[PDB]
């Protein structure tokens, strides 16, 4: 039901905010959500590469 | 082949010396927009042109070889056909509401703060841009995409310069 | 759902693109992608070798 | 507190709005150059002055203010003097055997292949700089090194940034 | 059939027991003479210089018995799928042909590493004759070889000092 | 700048496409090493300017344009002059007692074993190196001294390259 | 030092040639050598900084 | 006192051996040693760098 990841996710999309994803080791990826689906975010910085949710910590906007 | 024909422009617009300077970039590029009379410009002025020649020039000859500006001339005319579709109320420049339709279609995915500090410093007291701006802004916006990829090696989205590739990207441009 | 993942797995496989595979603990894995199911990926260098998605942070390409 | 007439100089110069524009400073630095036939210049033209506003505008009003252009204007007549004393020949441009001097003198201790970028980009084609090119020249590479300074917080000659600060820190004129 | 071999082998070899490049010249020279499908200008002797070099794992400077063998049933195999990959008749491997005969040959190469080998081993229509074709063969199989021995852990990267560098990069 | 009998020469070896092929470098090379009786050689042959042009080949076009030609020539004429000074005993070959000589004075300090393994490779059965050999292991040598130190950037004495790096870096031609 | 330490610093330090200097903890320091002494280094890059020579492990020049 | 190190790098740089120096922080360097004092070691594998022998751990040759 009330799932608040899509939505969120979505709201970075649209106005093509930076985020920063941190994942469980601690590295930090920057770029801006191209996509996402059930497992994965498509990530966009200069390369479009696939982050696998179950590797993410956090999702950090940068506005 | 429409490739000869493009060389035959080069090796006429390169002269004695086998490379186009800032000089001869003007020149061709004043003489193109006039025949473009939907193209608004107080013209391509020789510091503009030393600019493009310097984020091109990655072999660093001062000047542009024919694969420099194949590179360049071929993002010229892709540009100038988005400048006039998405110059929606056929002013002859792009206004701030124009800009993002532009650029997008450039391929350049910027949010607002960035396209605020791009007219800011590219467009006029009206946030309106001309075609010399426009080129001249995607010509640094493309080489400074390029040279922050060619750094982010494990695509991370950061990169780390010292002072003197720090001024190699910030002067020469 | 699942539905981002195999497109641009297949895309890497067909055109048979170099992509960097980074670990859960940051180790870096180079290759192509020779084949993938729902929980592992085949990846080929020199030798064929099978990697879990639960251990995979990241897929990277060179477009 | 002669400094109060400075201000006031400022207040004149910007007129209503309180801060000087990109035009206001190319009207006032073309002023400036002709009372000195010593200095050697095709005129400052819009786009190197929008360039030094940006570089200078540390509030992002897109404009001078006051504090803003005090450092500008000290810098500029400093850099004035030194133009003047290392140009040996008195040629009213500064050769690229002229260059290395001049910039020691303004501070900057840079080795020979940043020079000789600094000359491609700058200078003509027989390596000579006139005004307008050095004093834009400087602003820049002021510019530069205060951003690089700045983000440098644990002084080791290397700097960290994602794609948003480097598009600030490049997207210049 | 390893009878034959090792009859052709000590004819070939002479005094000293091993092949040098200009031995293998000749009898290549001689094989493609037979073969008037093979279009080539011959194997000059860089080329199988380079191609002894690479086969050279002992370091005697020539082929033995075992270095020939392997060299020499590569080059076989190649062959066959040289004419078999030539769809039209041209006597040469086309840019259209190449990834073709690659993949047969056990080579899974992307198209930016397919148009740099035609660059460099291919003529200004983009064909490549049947010197140029085993030449390149050869080097691709010993560098494939060469990566897969430095890289114990399967990363899909190697770590060389100079030595080693000039070893696997000025010995070919 | 009296580079301009460079620029001459090149335009008259590349012909109508403007660059110089690996067959137009083979001819020239033959025409100048017949004025040279006392360099030994068996010919350039096509296969080993092939591979010199590859290594020159820079921006990928399959062919030398006029600054990879400049630098490719420039070494050429450098290794030339080492060749007939390092060539002690007139033989018109580098033997294995004058090659260390030769390949420390082109710039190259290595050890007896990497000496051996180019003798091995480049030298006849008496360890004797004619002239289009000792050109094409140079440029070589170069090319590859080049590619590691560009890759060392921490200057450890060890490079890390993927299979695609690795076949750009050894597949000549 | 009375052999090669003070051409080699003072050779770096005449041409203005950037220089890593790498700490005994793997840290890379970089700018030009302003000046040094029997114990110390003056590194500037954007400030000058004091740099003990004990603490030092490598000076690696580009050029 | 500094009789049996000088014998040893002298050997070293007259026959050009390739060297691993490993640092006190256990990294690798390789080169040759191009020169030395009392001080340090000048290594030479593209870059000539400066190597503070109080930073050094072995001197590895492939002799
Ligand atoms: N893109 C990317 N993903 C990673 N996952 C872990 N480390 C990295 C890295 O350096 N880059
Ligand atoms: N293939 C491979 N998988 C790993 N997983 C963690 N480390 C490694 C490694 O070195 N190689
Ligand atoms: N040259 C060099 N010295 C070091 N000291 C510690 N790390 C390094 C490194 O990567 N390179
Ligand atoms: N010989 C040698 N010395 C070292 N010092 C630190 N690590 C090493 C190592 O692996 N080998
Ligand atoms: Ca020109
Ligand atoms: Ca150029
Ligand atoms: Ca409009
Ligand atoms: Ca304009
Ligand atoms: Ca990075
Ligand atoms: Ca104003
Ligand atoms: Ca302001
Ligand atoms: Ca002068
Ligand atoms: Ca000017
Ligand atoms: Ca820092
Ligand atoms: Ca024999
Ligand atoms: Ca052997
Ligand atoms: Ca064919
Ligand atoms: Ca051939
Ligand atoms: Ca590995
Ligand atoms: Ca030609
Ligand atoms: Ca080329
Ligand atoms: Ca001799
Ligand atoms: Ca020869
Ligand atoms: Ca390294």
């Amino acid at each position: 039901g009330q799932s608040l990841q899509d939505p969120f996710l979505n709201a970075l999309r649209r106005e093509r905010v930076p985020v920063s994803i941190y994942l469980v080791n601690g590295i930090k990826l920057q770029g801006q959500i191209e996509s996402f689906d059930q497992f994965v975010i498509l990530l966009k910085n200069t390369v479009s590469q696939m982050v696998y949710k179950h590797a993410i910590s956090t999702v950090v906007p940068s506005a | 082949e429409e490739v000869r024909q493009f060389r035959k422009l080069f090796v006429q617009l390169a002269g004695d010396d086998m490379e186009v300077s800032a000089t001869e970039l003007m020149n061709i590029l004043n003489k193109v927009v006039t025949r473009h009379p939907d193209l608004k410009t107080d013209g391509f002025g020789i510091d503009t042109c030393r600019s493009m020649v310097a984020v091109m020039d990655s072999d660093t000859t001062g000047k542009l070889g024919f694969e420099e500006f194949k590179y360049l001339w071929n993002n010229i005319k892709k540009w100038q056909g988005i400048y006039k579709r998405f110059d929606t109320d056929r002013s002859g420049t792009i206004g701030s509401n124009e800009l993002p339709g532009a650029f997008e279609a450039a391929g350049f995915h910027l949010n607002q703060h960035i396209y605020s500090m791009i007219i800011r410093r590219y467009s006029d007291e009206t946030g309106n841009m001309d075609f010399d701006n426009f080129i001249s802004c995607l010509v640094r916006l493309d080489a400074m995409f390029r040279a922050f990829r060619s750094l982010d090696k494990n695509g991370t989205g950061q990169i780390q310069v010292n002072i003197q590739e720090w001024l190699q990207l910030t002067m020469y441009s």
